[PDB]
């Protein structure tokens, strides 16, 4: 993982970076789109040992092996359907203030 | 003046 | 310091809120994606809880991370909705109210989005709070929104 980047995503399908909602939760969490490292579950097992991030994972059940915060989300068509699941979302950013948010 |  | 009174066309009520309140969360999400720090001053507790509810569904699609004061993340949420009883997160740019009198805490801002709604039982609020807004030093104008 590069020095820049202050997220990773984490789906089976990822998202365009341009997606509105992706966009709204970026912001959100104050990251630039440039600082994002999308992967798939397939590349995150491919990472160093002890690797360091925040991450965001949507529609992923499995709770990465990455250290730093994690927030989870249903798949992206749900967050996008669903205030309740926003809702929610924003709950977990916020338990997790101090990761997102130094 | 108030234009409402 | 600029304040901007929005000409409501229609008393249209979706969902239990009022045409003004539904406006109200399509400039939130708007001066937020802008880049703002939003504070929504309600008239009471009630509008503020309608209001933090439906700032998660309206605009649709669309995550707008908000909370009540007193809620959310420490300095508060980049849209934070508070009532006269409650005490705001301050570092905020643009002030969206929905009192029906002018609030001195308006002077704190410099921009601030007030509304003139369609019911003719409440133009003369409206026009009082245009009047308060011109004796505290703003730079009034009336818009429509798009």
């Amino acid at each position: 993982i590069p020095a820049h980047v202050r997220l990773v995503m984490v789906a089976n399908d990822l998202p365009a970076l341009t997606d509105p909602l992706v966009s709204d939760v970026l912001r959100a969490l104050t990251v630039s789109p440039d600082q994002v490292l999308q992967l798939t579950p397939e590349k995150i097992a491919m990472l160093p040992q002890g690797s360091h991030c925040n991450s965001w994972r949507l529609g992923t059940d499995e709770p990465l092996s990455l250290e730093g915060a994690q927030v989870a989300s249903p798949a992206l068509t749900d967050l996008r359907a669903n205030p309740t699941a926003r809702a929610a979302l924003w709950q977990q950013i916020c338990t997790y203030e101090h990761d997102f948010f130094p | 003046d108030i234009p409402f | 310091k600029n304040a901007t009174f929005y000409l409501l066309d229609n008393d249209t009520t979706v969902d239990g809120l009022s045409a003004v309140e539904q406006l109200v969360c399509e400039i939130a999400a708007e001066r937020w994606r802008s880049g703002k720090r939003v504070l929504i001053a309600c008239e009471d507790e009630k509008q503020a809880y309608r209001l933090d509810e439906a700032l998660w569904a309206r605009p649709a699609e669309s995550f707008v991370p908000h909370n009540l004061a007193g809620e959310g993340p420490r300095g508060g949420a980049p849209v934070e909705i508070a009532w006269p009883q409650k005490r705001s997160s301050s570092r905020r740019d643009i002030l969206i109210s929905l009192r029906t009198s002018f609030a001195d805490f308006a002077t704190a801002f410099t921009e601030v989005v007030d509304f003139v709604p369609y019911e003719d039982s409440l133009k003369q609020l409206a026009r009082e709070r245009y009047k308060a807004y011109r004796v505290a030093g703003f730079n009034l104008n009336t818009a429509t929104w798009k």
